[PDB]
Order: structure tokens, then C-alpha cells, then sequence
């Protein structure tokens, strides 16, 4: 016994606390129901584990005890109410795979020793058939109301033995420390903090404390993962405050080019277009403003949040004198960065809630195909749409003939995206987004699209040097530009009206006209060299 | 785990698609609890790049996502601005070619902020990057790196002399003095105890702390106490990790770090053979040696066991016999049937601790070059080896004497990383792998000893007669275990007399060794392999450190007895103590032996050149470098090769 012994807790409390710490680290665990501390009901994504904490005191756990029928009455014994009987009589409304687990401090006899090994390593080991028939004979071939046989209970049973309370405390505290490290990028200041978090979790489970220092429960007896995550985040930021460090907060990233007038689209609403002009500033275009706003998107587009917090962990002088050389080697490497930054910020500006940036890997005749600039949007009434983004900064030919070529290439990519039976890899790149089955069913590719074209949408950014926009402001750079971009968007209608190659896919266009993209690219190259 | 097991066990299957493997890797890297698992798979993907020649960018992105940034830098050529920038993020402050692992970066950030840091396990990540970064940030002045072995001290000294050559002055030998504000004290526990200038230390780094979790526990504890009371910051990277407590109540609030970052994938196959069953173990060695084809490191509990394993390995025809000037030198200087000699003649490399440092370096850089195939190490940390090995055969696991076990399924990956296994390593375990009073006794003896024999303890310069018996009787009581561990029995008190007479009458070390082997053959006739090992250990350890220590200890003890008994004879053993410490050389020259120059080579160097009596290791090394033309013309080829390797001279 460790800090639980000091506080005065029992084994079941620490088992429940260990399981909620597991939920803290395990992304697949959805909830940990706990009415009493010995009847844990861990609901995981696709499974439900009934964990029962038991203990004898004589020497060990023989078979007679596990089939012994509980008294539970005034000098009477209720039939079919043994430890095994209570284990199998564990109902679950959800159609989830049932798993059973018995956790005891005391060791296990040779008769039940087959249960100790994990079911994943029982293919060739003995101890199954005779144990099954002994249990069936002692229980008179019990079949439950759900048709659960004793053999079925045997195939799903993972009796765990813990040597003492301190061992469980150590696994729980290790879980807490590791969870802090990979959920907030923060190493706990001391062991006292980890022990305090463990004690607070124990108090929450046993309800032997005060409500403020407790994991929130919408209803009692059950704890959901997001509530525990928010409570743990509060504890971790408390650590960071009391340790003298500064809490990492994502900066309010600057709003790159503001949108145009009211969005314009097609009749069938499967084609969208939104211009993103930038206003002048006293007769002169704000090239410097656009460039130094874009260069703030150096870490949101290149890096990942887990390694973005490490940037914050750098003090000012190291942050200055580490990235002195330019990570860009050519102007054809800065143009791509700018073109994808504009789209990566346009998508965020267009959505009220912040989309989740992610990448997609798809095969093509056995060869890899990478797709950066992917996003997951959270449309709760409908699901979770996947926006696949393609950038382009045309500066060689006029946009009028280039746009159909871009659309053709987009259609080839789309046919290589949503027309396949082989799996697709989705690099979530957020570390905190739980991928629900709505998208995971498309990712696995096991089933053909059942009107899944609403789940996938493709967004394309097309920046171009417009003839109308010049270095002089040319009073009245509107009206004509509105019909110009309308004619440009009309290019995303010829295939829609004439035929249905992919006419059931919603496609977004983010056309942006500039006086000169080359000057902006040169300005961004100059600005990134300053850091 | 199920997805992890499927992806891992599908690696060898014929119907293998790398895309499903990378899908499993990404799925494992999405869930935090399976982070390490995905990382493990990536390691395997880094050892089988032929299978992933098509899906290279996916593997590179998985490598970046898992936090294996050194692998991202070194195993991949075509790098985007994204991964280049994140590599520049984790780039170490001391050099532009080394980057940080994620966990290493977190620990370095903890350390550079001034907080004491304790690691939860010696991990597969090499902590040398953290120490080099701490040196390269230009904030600390005086440091104390504690290392377990003198050879490791020399390796770290070379590492910290290549970089930070002029900024820091490195003190590794007692002859050196602190003449600069910035000083790195790369010492062992005993050296730290001896040094009397350990003050104002900024940060001391200790690895291999398992001795505190005997000759290695008391010394390490005393070194810890001294460095804690002297310094202000510490960085421990060893056991005593299970929620380390005790340093908190002593006024040292650390920041104990628990990690789950493993950079090495291992396929462990066990045999369950008990240690006592030697014949079954030998048959198992035959089987594995047939199985092992790549660079194999065989862990043994003793050098004799390694010799037996090498003899059996060459009995089965494993290894390519070859000859070179080095094997000729070893045969002509040590013996013909010595374990090292035959093993090197047949392509097997013994690397036990008692081996001379020059031969240790030769074995290490022979194994690193890939010329060797079976390196038989008797310690976990092999000084000088790089990440070459692919198989680790733990011939002996239960070393005994309260040692639970090495490679406890929580140490297998860390110890394998220490041994330097390239990504995926096959661990063939013969046994089953489990989880989890010096300064006061002499005067009491001298009280009984009468005035008749008192004349044998008060000498000056040249010793007198009948001193051998008295000294043997003294050493049979002061340090019985020191002489017993080398095969020299405590009683009768005659064999120590023979050893002392052999050392005294000998003019040079080589002649002493030849006489010792010529007598060891007679002794075994009433083998020669064990004799050389014990003799080398006796000369290096007993005759070098402990026996001179007791020779100096008896001085002040006998001074009081001479004063009390009225003896006016002078007391001075500078002729005897310094001669025994000097190994038949000038007093300071023997210090180059730790550098890696053989004593036999040092004798020829002494005869050829003129050595300063009061110079230190730095002065003697600079003297050798300056007068290279004098000895390079008229010395043996192997001798000058060893000198060049030891001093770092390029051609």
C-alpha cells in the first residue's frame, strides 16, 4: 500500500481508479460506469468489460469459492447467485462484445489457473476443457436468459491477480504521468502532483470528498471520457501554474484574406464559389500586410500540435538562435507553402467551428499517393464531413484555360479517392480528435459507398494574377470582377449540367484574384528569411 | 494489440502488403496507449526498407509522427520543409548534425531550466545527446560525469575532446589539475572519491545507478553524497526509479520522469535452460550459432565462460580463420593458446573487462568494422561499440549473488540499445526471462607483533630481507578477498610471497608475464586460459590500486609504533610504493595505459625516449605527439599502431 493506504482506501477503489486512468490514456474507452467500486462496467468502442473485485482470506482462490452460492439472505441462500453466476448475469443493453474480468488481491489455485493467462495466448495451452466441464457440472449446465453458456464465459474471462495495493497504485500513477506527457506535452513537476491526482481520482470514484475537486458526471454512477479529460487538463494546467512555467495556449492566428460578398453557387448546390479579395490601404495594395499575416502561419501549416507545444517550451533566446537558416531552398518551394497556407486559412475562416487538419494516404496501382491539406469538419446534425483540399497558384497561363485543366486533375484525384475498395490511411494530426465510425467506415473501404458522396467534399484554391487588379487602385475594382469570377466559377458547371461524371460530389472553389502572385511570393520569401 | 500483433506477424508472411502494415502503424499511433506499439512497428519498417520501397513518404510521415527524429534525419534523404523545420526545432545546441528524440527533448528542457531530473529507466535512447547539449549551451562551468568503468571514462573523454575541444578542460586522471574556469570531471566513483577539488559543481550526471537499487555500492553512495552536498543540480538516469523517494526529504526536489519511448524492436526467443546444465547450454549455443548469421553479441558471466563459448564456436566451424600482425603480437606477448589469441585467430572477439585497454579498443573497432562476427562481452556496456549488432545471445542470465536477472523484460530494450542493436534485434536467451573499518585494524595486529620482527616494517628506499613474508601476512588479513578473487588462496601464506618475489625480481612487465605463464603451465600440470585472465586482473587491480593503498596505509600506522618503541629509523616507501604503482616505469608513464597504450609498448617507449618524472597525462601525451618522429622510425608496427589509436594520431 502507498498513498491509498495513507488515505485509507480499499482494493476496489484503486481498481476503479486504475480503470479510469486507463480511460484517460486509452482512446477507445468510451466510459467507465461505477455504481459500487467492485462492479466496474468499462464500455469501450466495440466492447464492454464487466470487472468484479473479489477477495477471500484463507490461502487462495479455489474452484469451490468461485462456484460457491452466496448466502445473501437471512439464514438462506438464493439459488444461482454465485460469483460466477453474478459474473455471467451482467446485462448490457448495447450490442457490444461481452468481456468478463475478476480482480483479486489473493492468488489463484491450479484449477482456475487457466483463467489467469490472457485469452490471446490460450490457443495451445491446456486447462480449458476439463475446467469447462467441471464448471458446467457444478453449475448444472447454466444457460442464461441471453443464451450465455459457461463455455462462453470461459472464452471471455481474464482473471487478474495484483500482488498488493501499491502495485496498482504504481500502474495508476504511471498511467497518469504518461497521460500528462502525451496529452499535454508536460512532465509533472513532482511525484506529489501525480499522487495528488491519483488521490483526487480515488475520491471521485468513492465519492468521499467535495464536489469541486471531482470529475463531473452528467448522471451519477457513470464517468465519461471527455469529462475526465477536461478535469485532467485542469489539473495539468494547475501543475504548470504552480511550477512557474507558462501554460501553452494556441495563439489567435491572424485572419488572412477576408471573404468577398455573399457566396455564389449553383442551382443544385453541389458547386460552391467564394472569392477572397483583399482591400487596399490609401490608394496602395497591402502586399506587406498579406505577407506578414501569412508568415504567422509557419507553425500551423508545417508542424503538429504535439511538437508545436515544444516550440512554446523553448525560451526566447533558443527560439531566436535555432531557426536562423532558411528551411526553404527555392522559390518553387515558397510558392507551394503560400498557396497551401492560403487554403489552410480559408478553410478555417469559412467554418464557424475550427476544422481538424489531417492528411490522407491512398494507393494508386500499388504506389503511394499523399494528400496534404485535408480537414474534418464537425456537422453534428449530419455527421463529420471530410474536406480534401488542393491548392494552386497559376502564374504562367491565363486562368480561363487553366481552370478546366485543374478540374480534370481534380476529377482524376477524386476518382482515385472515393472509387476504391482498398483501405485509406488518415493521419488525424490533432492527437485529441476521436474518429467516429461515420468516417472510419469510409476509411476501411470494406463497403461500397452507400451515398457516401455527401461525406466527402473537395475544396480547391485557385489564386491568380487578375488583369483588373493593378498596382494603381483603379477606382471601381468591383462589379466587373464579380462577373469575371462568376464566369470563372461557371467552369465548375459544364460537367455538372451536361453529364454526371462526379456530379453528386459537392465541390468548393476559393478563387482569389491578386495584382501579382509573384510579388507576394517574393515578399513571403523575404519575410521568412527574417526569422 | 490485436492489430499490432497482426501487423507484426504479417511481416514474415508471403502475402505481405506494406500499406496494411502502415495503416496498422497509423492506427496504433492515433491511440496514445498504443503510441509505443506503433513506434515499435516503425522500427521494424526501418529494418526492412526493401519491403517499403514503394510507400516511402507514408513511412517517413509515420516516423515523424512517432517522435523518432534522429531516424527521420538519418534514414531518409528527400525531406520536405515540414520535417526539415521540425528537425531544426529539435536540433541539439552543440552541433547542427544531431537532433533530439521527443522524450530526450522533454528531458533536456527540464534540465536546462535548472530542475533536477531523475529518469525512470536506462532507455534505448542514448543520453549522450543530453549531456552534449548541456555542455553546448554555454551556461554551466564545472561538471562531474560519473561512469562505471575506466574504459567508458576514456571513451567519454574522447567524445568530449572531439567536440568542445578548447571550451572545456576535461579532468579524468588524478595527475590533472583544474587550471580553467570550465572543467568537466569525467571520473568514476573511486576517482570522484579520491579527487579533492570537487567543489562548486554545477551539475553532475550519473548513469548506471542500479548499484544503489561489494566494491561498487558504498563508493557510489559516497560519491552521490559528496556531489549532492557540493553541487546544485543532478541528472540521474538509472534504477531506484519506482517512485524515487528519499532525495526529496534531503532537500533535493527532483522532477522524476516516467517515459514510454522505445527506439528498438526486439524478437525475444527463450530456451528455459537452467544455468547449471552446461552441456544443454552448449548444444543450444550450437543451434543458435547455426541460426545467427549477422553481427552477434554473446553475453557471458565470466571471461572463462566466453573462452569456452569461443572454443565451441570454432569447434563447429563458425567464423573465418585469419591472421594479421595483431594476432602475431598477442601470441608473442601474452600466450599462444590464450582465449583472446585463438578467438582472434578464428574471428571471435573477447571483450572482457580485464583485457588490456589497447586490445579492448582493437576488439571494439574490429567489431564495429564488421570484420568480427561473435563478440563475447561479459558486461552490458561494451566500451567503443556502435550500433552494428543484430543478434544478442544471452548465454548467461542469472549471474547470481543476489542479482535477480539482467534483461527483465523492462530492461531488454534499454540494454539492447546500450549494446547498440540496429533497429530490430533477435534476443536468444538461454535461460528464462523474468520480470522485476579500513584505517584502524592494522594497528591492533601490530600491537601483538613483537620488536624482533619490527625491523621488517621500517624501511627506507631499498627494502630489506624477509619483507616478502611480512607483507604477504599483512595482505592476507587486510584484503583477503582481493587476493582470493584472483585464484591466490589466503592460506598458506606462501603463494603471495612467490607473486611478490616475481614482481620485485622482474625488470619489465613482459618478462614478468612470461615467467608467470611458464609457471602457470606447471601449476595446471599438477588451464593457461584462466591463468592469464587472473594475472592481468591481479596486476591491473591488486598490484596497481589496492596493494599500493595498503602499502601507504601501513606507513602512518608504523610511524606511531616506531615512535612508541623508540625506533629512530626513517619511514619512507617512495621507492617501493611508487615503483609498484608505476608498473616498472617512471611514475607518471603508467597513466597512459588507461589511454590505450600497452605496458609492453610503454617499456619500449621508455627505453627509446626520455620521460619527465613530474609530468601528467596531458604532458606525456603532448610529449609523445611532439616526438612522433623519434619513436615512429625505430619501433614495432603494431606498437606504433596502438600508440596512434590511443593518442588519436591520424597516420
Amino acid at each position: 500500500g502507498g498513498v491509498a493506504a495513507k488515505h485509507g482506501f480499499l482494493f476496489q477503489d484503486c481498481v476503479a481508479a486504475y480503470h479510469v486512468t486507463r480511460m484517460l490514456r486509452d482512446k477507445t474507452i468510451r466510459s467507465v460506469r461505477c455504481e459500487v467500486t467492485d462492479d466496474i462496467d468499462i464500455v469501450s468502442d466495440g466492447y464492454i468489460d464487466f470487472v468484479q473485485v473479489k477477495s477471500t482470506g484463507k490461502t487462495r482462490w479455489n474452484i469451490s469459492d468461485i462456484v460457491q452460492n452466496s448466502k445473501g439472505a437471512d439464514k438462506k441462500t438464493i439459488p444461482c447467485s454465485s460469483i460466477l453466476h453474478k459474473s455471467m448475469q451482467c446485462e448490457s443493453d448495447l450490442s457490444l462484445g461481452r468481456r468478463y474480468s475478476i480482480v483479486t488481491e489473493e492468488k489463484v489455485n491450479k484449477t482456475l489457473e487457466y483463467l489467469t493467462i490472457s485469452p490471446n495466448a490460450r490457443l495451445d495451452k491446456p486447462g480449458r476443457q476439463e475446467l469447462i466441464d467441471d464448471l458446467n457440472k457444478r453449475t448444472d449446465n447454466f444457460l442464461t436468459d441471453s443464451g450465455i453458456s459457461v463455455s462462453d464465459w470461459i472464452d471471455a474471462a481474464t482473471w487478474e491477480v495484483f500482488s498488493s495495493l501499491r502495485e496498482l497504485e504504481l500502474l495508476g500513477i504511471k498511467n497518469i504521468r504518461l497521460a500528462s506527457q502525451d496529452l499535454h506535452g508536460v512532465i509533472l513537476s513532482s511525484e506529489t502532483v501525480a499522487e495528488d491526482i491519483w488521490c483526487r481520482i480515488l475520491d471521485t470514484v468513492t465519492r468521499k470528498g467535495e464536489h469541486s475537486r471531482r470529475i463531473h458526471s452528467a448522471d451519477d454512477k457513470s464517468y465519461l471520457r471527455p469529462d475526465l479529460l477536461e478535469w485532467f487538463k485542469q489539473r495539468v494546467e494547475d501543475d504548470q501554474s504552480r511550477s512557474g512555467r507558462k501554460i501553452y495556449v494556441k495563439r489567435d492566428l491572424p485572419h488572412i484574406l477576408t471573404p468577398f460578398r455573399a457566396p455564389m453557387a449553383s442551382v443544385c448546390a453541389k458547386r460552391k464559389g467564394q472569392v477572397l479579395h483583399q482591400q487596399y490601404s490609401l490608394k496602395k495594395y497591402r502586399y506587406k500586410h498579406i505577407a506578414d499575416n501569412v508568415c504567422q502561419w509557419l507553425d500551423e501549416v508545417f508542424l503538429r500540435p504535439k511538437e508545436m507545444s515544444d516550440i512554446h517550451k523553448l525560451t526566447f533566446i533558443e527560439k531566436r538562435e535555432r531557426l536562423k537558416n532558411s528551411v526553404f531552398k527555392s522559390l518553387h518551394d515558397v510558392s507551394e507553402f503560400l498557396g497551401r497556407v492560403l487554403l489552410h486559412a480559408t478553410i478555417r475562416q469559412h467554418h464557424e467551428s475550427q476544422p481538424i487538419p489531417c492528411m490522407l494516404y491512398v494507393e494508386k496501382a500499388g504506389a503511394e499517393k499523399i494528400l496534404e491539406n485535408v480537414h474534418i469538419v464537425r456537422r453534428d446534425p449530419e455527421g463529420d464531413q471530410l474536406w480534401i483540399g488542393f491548392s494552386e497558384l497559376v502564374t504562367d497561363i491565363n486562368i480561363a484555360v487553366r481552370l478546366p485543366e485543374i478540374r480534370d486533375q481534380l476529377y482524376e484525384d477524386i476518382s482515385d479517392c472515393i472509387d476504391t475498395a482498398r483501405k485509406k490511411i488518415l493521419d488525424i494530426k490533432d492527437d485529441n480528435y476521436l474518429l467516429r465510425h461515420d468516417i472510419d467506415e469510409i476509411l476501411d473501404g470494406s463497403q461500397p459507398f452507400d451515398a457516401h458522396l455527401d461525406r466527402f467534399t473537395f475544396v480547391l484554391f485557385v489564386g491568380y494574377d487578375s488583369n483588373l487588379l493593378t498596382e494603381p487602385e483603379t477606382p471601381g475594382f468591383e462589379d466587373d470582377l464579380e462577373k469575371e469570377t462568376a464566369v470563372l466559377f461557371e467552369k465548375f458547371a459544364a460537367d455538372l449540367i451536361e453529364d454526371s461524371p462526379f456530379a453528386n460530389l459537392c465541390i468548393h472553389v476559393f478563387i482569389y484574384p491578386a495584382p501579382s502572385l509573384e510579388r507576394l511570393t517574393q515578399l513571403v520569401d523575404e519575410k521568412v528569411r527574417e526569422v | 494489440t490485436e492489430i499490432y500483433e497482426q501487423a507484426k506477424h504479417s511481416l514474415q508472411g508471403e502475402d505481405f502488403s506494406s500499406f496494411n502494415y502502415l495503416f496498422a502503424v497509423n492506427k496504433l499511433l492515433s491511440n496514445p496507449v498504443s503510441y509505443d506499439l506503433g513506434r515499435d512497428l516503425i522500427v521494424r519498417a526501418l529494418d526492412s526498407r526493401e519491403r517499403f520501397s514503394e510507400h516511402t513518404t507514408i513511412l517517413k510521415n509515420m516516423v515523424r509522427k512517432s517522435g523518432l527524429f534522429p531516424y527521420l534525419k538519418k534514414e531518409f534523404t528527400s525531406l520536405t520543409p515540414d520535417d526539415l523545420r521540425v528537425l531544426e526545432l529539435y536540433r541539439t545546441p552543440f552541433s547542427d548534425g544531431y537532433v533530439f528524440h521527443s522524450m530526450q527533448f522533454h528531458i533536456f528542457d527540464l534540465l536546462k531550466s535548472g530542475q533536477n531530473v531523475v529518469l525512470s529507466a536506462p532507455t534505448s535512447m542514448g543520453k549522450s545527446a543530453i549531456v552534449d547539449s548541456l555542455l553546448g549551451m554555454g551556461t554551466l562551468k564545472r561538471l562531474v560525469l560519473v561512469v562505471p568503468t575506466v574504459a567508458l571514462a576514456d571513451e567519454t573523454r574522447r567524445r568530449l575532446q572531439e567536440r568542445f575541444g578548447d571550451r572545456y578542460q576535461i579532468i579524468h586522471h588524478s595527475s590533472q589539475v583544474c587550471h580553467s574556469d570550465q572543467a568537466v570531471y569525467v571520473l568514476t566513483q573511486e576517482r570522484v572519491n579520491e579527487r579533492d577539488d570537487i567543489v562548486d559543481i554545477d551539475l553532475f550526471v550519473i548513469d548506471e545507478f542500479y548499484k544503489l537499487a561489494d566494491e561498487r555500492v558504498i563508493e557510489l553512495n559516497i560519491a552521490l553524497s559528496k556531489l549532492l552536498k557540493v553541487s546544485r543540480q543532478f541528472y540521474l538516469t538509472g534504477p531506484f526509479v519506482n517512485s524515487i523517494r528519499g532525495l526529496e526529504k534531503l532537500g533535493y526536489p527532483h522532477t522524476f520522469v516516467s517515459t514510454d519511448f522505445n527506439t528498438v524492436a526486439l524478437d525475444v526467443k527463450t530456451f528455459g535452460i537452467k544455468a547449471n546444465d552446461d552441456k544443454a547450454k552448449l548444444k543450444a549455443l550450437g543451434e543458435i550459432a547455426h541460426a545467427c548469421v549477422d553481427a552477434t553479441i554473446i553475453y557471458c558471466k565470466s571471461p572463462t565462460v566466453a573462452g569456452l563459448v569461443a572454443r565451441e564456436l570454432i569447434r563447429l566451424g563458425h567464423g573465418t580463420p585469419t591472421e594479421n600482425p595483431h594476432v602475431d603480437w598477442v601470441s608473442e606477448e601474452f600466450d599462444a593458446d590464450w582465449d583472446y589469441t585463438v578467438a582472434l585467430r578464428n574471428g571471435i572477439g573477447l571483450h572482457f573487462g580485464a583485457l588490456p585497454r589497447a586490445l579492448q579498443q582493437y576488439t571494439a573497432d574490429q567489431f564495429n568494422a564488421g570484420k568480427l562476427r561473435f563478440l563475447l562481452c561479459t558486461s552490458t556496456i561494451i566500451e567503443g561499440v556502435n550500433t552494428i549488432a543484430k543478434n544478442v545471445v544471452i548465454y548467461d542470465n542469472r549471474d547470481g549473488t543476489r542479482s535477480i536477472d539482467k534483461f527483465t523484460h523492462g530492461n531488454i530494450k534499454g540494454r539492447a540499445g546500450r549494446m547498440g542493436v540496429h533497429f530490430v534485434g533477435k534476443i536468444f536467451c538461454l535461460e528464462e526471462i523474468p520480470e522485476d573499518e579500513q584505517f584502524e585494524m592494522l594497528q591492533s595486529m601490530f600491537e601483538m607483533m613483537d620488536d624482533n620482527e619490527f625491523s621488517s616494517l621500517v624501511f627506507h628506499w631499498t627494502p630489506a630481507t624477509n619483507f616478502l613474508k611480512t607483507f604477504a601476512k599483512i595482505i592476507a588479513r587486510l584484503v583477503p578477498h582481493t587476493f582470493s578473487r584472483n585464484g591466490v588462496p589466503v592460506k598458506p601464506t606462501d603463494v603471495m610471497i612467490a607473486k611478490l618475489a616475481g614482481y620485485l625480481s622482474a625488470e619489465s612487465y613482459s618478462e614478468y608475464l612470461k615467467n608467470q605463464i611458464d609457471y602457470a603451465r606447471q601449476w595446471i600440470s599438477e588451464t593457461l586460459s584462466i591463468a592469464l585472465n587472473n594475472d592481468l586482473k591481479l596486476i591491473t587491480n591488486t598490484f596497481g590500486y589496492t596493494l599500493p593503498k595498503v602499502l601507504s596505509l601501513m606507513e602512518d600506522v608504523v610511524k606511531h609504533h616506531a615512535v612508541k618503541r623508540g625506533i629512530r629509523s626513517k619511514v619512507d616507501y617512495t621507492h617501493v610504493k611508487l615503483a609498484f604503482e608505476s608498473f616498472h616505469l617512471p611514475p607518471g608513464v603508467n597513466a597512459l595505459e588507461e589511454i590505450g597504450i600497452p605496458i609492453q609498448t610503454l617499456h619500449r617507449l621508455v627505453d627509446l625516449l626520455e620521460f619527465s618524472d613530474e609530468a601528467d597525462v596531458d604532458e606525456l601525451s603532448q610529449y609523445l605527439r611532439d616526438t612522433q618522429d623519434i619513436w615512429s622510425r625505430s619501433i614495432g608496427y603494431v606498437d606504433q599502431m596502438f600508440i596512434r589509436r590511443a593518442l588519436g594520431i591520424r597516420r
